[PDB]
DNA sequence: CTTGACAAAAGTGTTAAATTGTGCTATACTGGGAGCTGTCACGGATGC
DNA sequence: GCATCCGTGAGTCGAGGGTAATAAGCACAATTTAACACTTTTGTCAAG
RNA sequence: UCGA
């Protein structure tokens, strides 16, 4: 429950990052993001009542 | 007496509790497998039973 | 609490009690003396490791600072005698 | 995968995203050190 | 219920936007009202922007402009009326830049509302910084109207290039000067976005977040583990004394925080007592010797005296009563290691 | 050194909040991120709310109680104890005058019962969303005269002011 | 909110149905109203 | 004259006559409808408080905004060389930002649009200060849920400064 | 046993549920319906009225009784306010202790009635302007009971003609709210909205309550 | 208590090295966005 | 007048555990601050 | 989230 809403964070996280730079070649390494999804693992268990 | 710039942090053990030490952790920034909190050298954790 | 090493809270309905009681020194230290007082408590402390009697509080502290945070809403609150006559509670301090 | 539609450059490398707290065998996970405990919840089944 | 955005959104929505002609005659509308304030200039012999000015004062209202700059930024009926009256005194060829000027000054507005419609949809990829929407959005425009002002059609290209890059820039600023609490200086938020930047690289790549040694390794020369270290320090915002506590909504942060900047009860009777004990201790010495004391310590004026002042005063050499001060203490200690009541005050 | 049996609580005029107020504090900053001393005309000013320290001036060119409630010529800051930073109260100049929320939001809005406008009207106004009539100077809109303490429109005004056109295509 | 245009109630109301992320109708719910509708349902949208 | 904001409900509050408004809302009571006669009362009964209190309504407009001083709202680093500070302090900040860049482009001479904007969001951030979450939805930190707490905040409810640091200490 | 709820009912004044119907004069009961719904006349000499009633609720009265003010023609509470403006203040004072001490002893708990005698005695403790005469007050004006006592104390020495005014009965809650010290309503609740008012009015504390006193 | 000779502490002026503030980038970019439910009683302003 | 909407509450002290996260960047003027060369006091010593 |  909590993994598919970061996933939706980092899924727009890819959006924005694909209408800028160097639309030619970007490997999938530079689409990605930790922060989206790492985060929202991190605020679940810790502050989860 | 001339009081020196360095003075007393130190911790004592609280009110309405004591005992043996049945272990020490000792943790400083710069050793192996330990990353510690920017800005602060040392971290030291006393077990009181 | 235990931790920050504090004195107990006395509770509104506490108070209540003491109101009840008519106890009337007993409350006003409570709410000045032994709470938030700034010469209050040091006052006292000094009249007790001196051996003599408390004397009586003048400034909640925490009052007066209800006091400012109401100005901060541009609410002008005045502190009158008997004559309403303006009594400074700041002690000279923000008097300008 | 990155698959580019009109390009037709298929670019396909694997990456990293974070690190996902596991759990031990009596059920309770490790957060900070302090190792503590999701407890199970209840609300009205979905439908109509 | 009242949106602020919606507001704003439907009010920028009121003005149309532009094609290739209305915004080149506006341009050409405006550079020519600047050049013709730059003739009126050398009519009456006065500076540009003062002359720009007062069109202003004249156009986007005329009381409000000069009432409200805040207390004290220009008379009206004297910088300003007199400007009004000594540009009027002037024949066809003059006069008709003074129209030809406020004409540009109203493109310059019509040229700014046209645009925002782009100066919004600018700030919304800015979102999650330390400002809010419209809070983001103006400061947007801000980078606006000198995008503006800096324009040159005669360069055939479309303004809606060069106005982004100062809105870009405006918002990107705007989060410099405000984001944290504390304030932070730009070179030190450069800096910082470089260190995340090779962070989320590196993280991304290794399949784990770096150390300080590699992170400030992949930074380039001067960057050791203890910079890094210091500035990631710095990285951090303060911590709210409204946060709440665990599962109680109730507890609060700040009630956890002590006064140790005020004095402790404890604390005035302890200096009360030295204060006191010391006094009494004192007395057991020379009339000058203990008043010398005092003075050298600042007991008595609040301020230290030098040897050279003690003995100005009276009469004596600074080497009299430095052995005075001397003898003095040592007097006093004969009697401290007997009654032990200022042995006391160890820290 | 009176006793105090009295308690008034009534409006603050804007004079009243400028007697109040040391200084306008104008840089919305907190402290530097290195000194970590108050910023020039940040919240925290010792210039204007009082030292840190008790007596101890801001540059530290007066320190002692010697020299009491002097103001410096290096900072500008008071030697006086430091308790004056908990009663000393600044104030902020705004360009456009603003309305306190509580007499707007209050169940029986004062402004709103004097005035004589709705919430929901008032809402409009002090938030700048409709415009109100002050001195119509023989305005009128749609044969009947509008008169003051009317509402108008976006449109309405520009159209009574600058007046009514048509573009066509 | 915003000017009633036709393609503004074609990519707002769709979501608030027939998009399977914004709109995720729980397997036991999909299932059990399924039974107890005496019906069947595709996915778990409102709508497709 | 359309003005329209919080300025114009300050002219229109500064040129009341309350004696006046006194005497008609007199004659107005006697008014023989079960209707008239009420909320003649209701607004009368302000009047009179305005002119009772001898306080000037138009103050209800503010110019000055009283700042809180920073004992008052502290900002202080605790053991571990952390920072800590109030939320009031955060308001405060954007309200006086607001402000500054707000007579920056308005004594610049820009678009009316984009100052009126400002104008109104100046007013908002008043209303953050003073009552927030009043109106709309409230301020709060960036990624957090939590509303700053301003000075209303912190006077009413059940931990506010009357039923936690008063009537129990 | 309708319990604490009821209590809370009482001392807030609130309109009960089972709010039954009483006579607003001293007439004569007429009992009249075809059936369709309930309906029972009350009428003195000169004077009449009926009240609806539905035909489940059951009555108390008999057609031809002679009944006074006040008094309850259906089974069930009575709604303070209505006896306020039908008996008078006494027999609200005695209905409202005598059902709160009802509720209480029948939950076998004793006390002497004072206690809630004190608090009901605050209750009604307001009144409303009706007819101010010679006085500054304006007609629908609440204030103090002790007040308008006096104003018409003065106002009769003075030659001048009294205030008329009527007994208002209120909660424990609208009560407190309404007290002549602003600090202790700033106390209580309603704090954002106490607060305007009372800077409005430029009300002044005498600090007379103690709990006021004890804010300061 | 004094007189002269001196190390160290503290001063004062100019400068090297950082830190901090400001400006501009011209292909063309022209109206955001996230939603959240299983209260409850009451009192007043507002709308039919 | 009669349905609806907004606003305000709702128990008392404790016990703990506490803190996440930044994708613009570069060039240069403006100060500020650390560096440093040398001056004037200040403190201390020896002998009177 | 437990103690009374
Ligand atoms: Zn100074």
């Amino acid at each position: 429950d909590q993994f598919r809403v970061g996933l939706a964070r980092l899924a727009r996280g890819v959006r924005e990052r694909m209408v800028m730079g160097s639309p030619d070649t970007l490997t999938p390494a530079k689409l990605v993001n930790s922060r989206p999804l790492e985060a929202a693992l991190r605020e679940f268990f810790s502050r989860s009542q | 007496e001339k009081a020196r710039d360095v003075k007393d942090t130190s911790l004592r053990v609280p009110p309405g509790e004591g005992g043996i030490v049945v272990g020490r952790l000792r943790l400083r920034r710069g050793d192996p497998g330990v990353e510690l909190k920017p800005g602060v050298r040392e971290v030291v954790r006393v077990f009181v039973a | 609490g235990k931790a920050q090493f504090g004195g107990q809270r006395f509770g509104e309905m506490e108070v209540w009690a003491l109101e009840a009681y008519g106890a009337a020194h007993t409350l006003q230290e409570m709410l000045t003396i032994k709470s938030d007082d700034i010469e209050g408590r040091n006052a006292a402390y000094q009249a007790i490791i001196k051996g003599e009697d408390v004397p009586e509080p003048s400034v909640p502290e925490s009052f007066r600072v209800l006091v400012k945070e109401l100005q901060a809403l541009a609410l002008d609150v005045q502190t009158l005698d008997e004559k309403d006559n303006p009594v400074d509670i700041f002690e000279g301090l923000a008097s300008k | 995968q990155l698959i580019h539609k009109d390009t037709g450059l298929i670019k396909e490398d694997e990456v990293f995203l974070g690190h996902l707290p596991l759990m031990t065998e009596d059920g309770s996970f490790i957060i900070n050190g302090a190792d503590r405990v999701i407890v199970s919840q209840i609300h009205r089944s979905p439908g109509v | 219920t009242s949106d602020p955005v919606r507001q704003y959104l439907h009010e920028i929505g009121q003005v149309p936007l532009l094609t290739l002609e209305e915004e080149i005659d506006l341009a050409r509308k405006v550079e020519e009202g600047m050049e013709a304030i730059k003739k009126l200039s050398e009519a009456t012999g006065l500076d540009q922007e003062l002359i720009r000015e007062v069109v202003r004062a004249k156009i986007l209202g005329t009381a409000r402009i000069q009432k409200i700059p805040g207390l004290k930024e220009k008379p009206d009926p004297k910088t300003v009326e007199e400007v009004d009256g000594k540009l009027k005194s002037l024949p066809k060829e003059l006069k008709r830049y003074l129209h030809i000027a406020r004409e540009g000054e109203a493109a310059r507005q019509h040229l700014i509302e046209a645009n925002l419609r782009l100066v919004v949809s600018i700030a919304k990829k800015y979102t999650g910084r330390g400002l809010s929407f419209l809070d983001l959005i103006q400061e947007g425009n801000q980078g606006l109207i000198r995008a503006v002002e800096k324009f040159e059609y005669k360069r055939r290209f479309k303004f809606s290039t060069y106005a982004t890059w100062w809105i870009r820039q405006a918002i990107n600023r705007a989060i410099a000067d405000q984001a944290r609490t504390i304030r932070i200086p730009v070179h030190m938020v450069e800096t910082i976005n470089k260190l995340s930047r090779t962070a989320r690289q590196l993280q991304q790549e290794l399949g784990r977040e770096p150390s300080y040694e590699e992170i400030a390794e992949a930074m380039g020369p001067g960057w050791d583990a203890k910079r890094v270290e210091e500035t990631l320090k710095i990285a951090q915002e303060p911590v709210s004394l409204e946060t709440p506590i665990g599962d109680e909504k109730d507890s609060f942060y700040g009630d956890f925080i002590p006064d140790e900047n005020l004095p402790s009860p404890v604390e005035a009777a302890a200096q009360s007592l030295l204060s006191e004990e010391l006094e009494k201790a004192l007395s057991k010495l020379s009339e000058r010797e203990a008043m010398v004391l005092k003075l050298r310590k600042g007991l008595i004026d609040g301020r230290e005296h030098t040897l050279e002042e003690v003995g100005a005063y009276f009469g004596v050499t600074r080497e009299r009563i430095r052995q005075i001060e001397n003898k003095a203490l040592r007097k006093l200690k004969y009697h401290e290691s007997r009654t032990r009541k200022l042995r006391d005050f160890l820290e | 050194k009176k006793e105090v049996r009295k308690v008034r609580i009534a409006l603050a005029s804007p004079e009243k909040i400028r007697s109040w107020s040391y200084g306008e504090v104008e840089k919305p900053e907190t402290i530097n991120y290195r000194t970590l001393k108050p910023e020039r005309d940040g919240l925290f000013d010792e210039r204007i709310f009082g030292p840190i320290k008790d007596y101890e001036c801001a540059c530290g060119k007066y320190k002692r109680q010697r020299f009491e409630g002097k103001v410096c010529e290096r900072c500008g800051v008071e030697v006086t104890r430091s308790i004056v930073r908990r009663y000393r109260m600044g104030h902020i100049e705004l360009a456009t005058p603003a309305a306190h929320i509580w007499f707007v939001k209050d169940v029986p809005s004062k402004i709103g019962t004097l005035l004589d406008l709705s919430a929901t009207e008032l809402e409009q106004v002090l938030y700048f969303n409709k415009y109100i009539v002050l001195d119509p100077k023989g305005a009128v809109l749609d044969g009947v005269p509008v008169e003051k303490r009317q509402l108008l429109t976006d449109e309405e005004y520009r159209e009574l002011r600058y007046g009514k056109q048509e573009t066509y295509p | 909110g915003d000017p009633p245009k036709k393609d503004k109630a074609l990519a707002y109301l769709f979501g608030l149905l027939a998009d399977p992320k914004r709109y995720d109708l729980g397997e036991a719910g999909r299932y059990k109203a399924e039974e107890k509708l005496g019906v069947g349902l595709s996915g778990r949208t409102l709508v497709r | 004259d359309a003005r329209m904001g919080a300025e114009a409900i300050q002219e229109l509050l500064k040129e009341l006559d309350l004696e006046k408004l006194e005497r008609e809302l007199l004659e107005e009571m006697k008014h023989p409808s079960r209707a008239r006669r009420a909320k003649a009362r209701k607004r009368l009964e302000v009047v009179r408080a305005f002119l009772d209190s001898g306080n000037r309504p138009e103050w209800m407009i503010l110019e000055a905004v009283p700042v809180l001083p920073p004992d008052l709202r502290p900002m202080v680093q605790v053991d571990g060389g952390r920072f800590a500070t109030s939320d009031l302090n955060d308001l405060y900040r954007r309200l006086i930002n607001r402000n500054n860049r707000l007579k920056k482009l308005l004594a610049q001479g820009a678009p009316e649009i984009i100052i009126r904007n400002e104008k109104r969001m100046l007013q908002e951030a008043v209303d953050a200060v003073i009552d927030n979450g009043r109106r709309g939805s409230p301020v709060t930190n960036p990624g957090s849920e939590r509303p700053l707490r301003s000075l209303t905040d912190i006077l009413s409810g059940k931990q506010g400064r009357f039923r936690q640091n008063l009537l129990g200490k | 046993t309708q319990g604490l709820p009821r209590v809370i009912e009482l001392f807030e004044a609130r309109r009960p549920k089972a709010k039954a119907v009483i006579s607003e004069i001293d007439g004569v009961v007429r009992i009249e319906e075809g059936e369709d719904r309930l309906s029972v006349f009350v009428e003195s000499e000169g004077f009449s009225k009926e009240y609806k009633l539905p035909k489940d609720a059951r009555l108390l009265v008999k057609d031809g009784d002679y009944v006074e003010a006040g008094q309850p023609l259906t089974r069930g509470a009575i709604d303070p306010h209505q006896l306020l403006e039908a008996k008078g203040p006494e027999a609200v004072e005695r209905y409202l202790v005598d059902e709160i001490q009802k509720v209480y002893r029948a939950q076998g708990v004793k006390l002497h009635d004072k206690h809630i005698e004190i608090v009901v005695r605050q209750m009604l403790k307001y009144v409303e302007v009706t007819d101010p005469g010679d006085s500054r007050l304006l007609e629908g004006q609440v204030l103090e009971k002790w007040d308008v006592e006096a104003l018409n104390e003065r106002l009769i020495a003075e030659g001048k003609v009294p205030v008329a005014w009527k007994p208002l009965l209120m909660g424990v809650t609208k009560s407190a709210l309404s007290t002549k010290s602003w600090l202790s309503a700033a106390s209580f609740q309603n704090t954002t909205h106490v607060l305007t008012e009372a800077a409005i009015a430029g009300k002044k504390d005498e600090l007379i309550g103690l709990k006021e006193n004890v804010i300061l």
